[PDB]
């Protein structure tokens, strides 16, 4: 009778962007389409509402850039690109 | 049906200050149950697990 599943419905974790497919071309439109198809709506019934919409995607950075890996790794990548040797061997060292 | 059974029911479900001075993790929800007077059927609160 008093089914909790019908009373305690709340958005799941990572809800706003979970369905976003991994792509770089048009992530927001692609994510929007994925949400629409995931929700069970078919394009033939949504009509004109499906053409211009866009939704948040994981491929888009908070700054508004196309990202292909977690931002920490991007930070790690640039950091690792610059690591001069701590101790070097040269004849004139005192 | 028997006075003994009722006594235990009180001794279990309706003693409140008992067993106070110890760590107690078994905190339940607010509503334990309801009883409908017109039919006498008792409804237990669902437990989410």
């Amino acid at each position: 009778t008093a089914s909790p599943a019908d009373t305690n419905v709340v958005p799941a974790k990572d809800a706003p962007t979970t369905n976003s497919p991994p792509s770089t071309t048009s992530p927001n439109q692609a994510a929007a389409d994925a949400n629409q198809q995931q929700a069970g709506i078919v394009s033939s019934q949504s009509g004109p509402n499906a053409v211009g919409d866009s939704a948040p995607s994981t491929s888009v950075n908070n700054d508004g850039d196309i990202i292909t890996r977690p931002t920490s790794d991007s930070i790690a990548a640039v950091a690792n690109a610059t690591k001069p040797a701590a101790v070097v061997s040269d004849p004139q060292s005192m | 049906s028997t006075m003994s059974a009722l006594s235990e029911h009180l001794r279990s479900d309706h003693r409140d200050d008992a067993s106070t001075l110890l760590a107690t993790p078994m905190i339940n929800n607010a509503i334990r149950s309801f009883l409908t007077a017109w039919d006498g059927i008792r409804i237990l609160s669902p437990d989410v697990s």
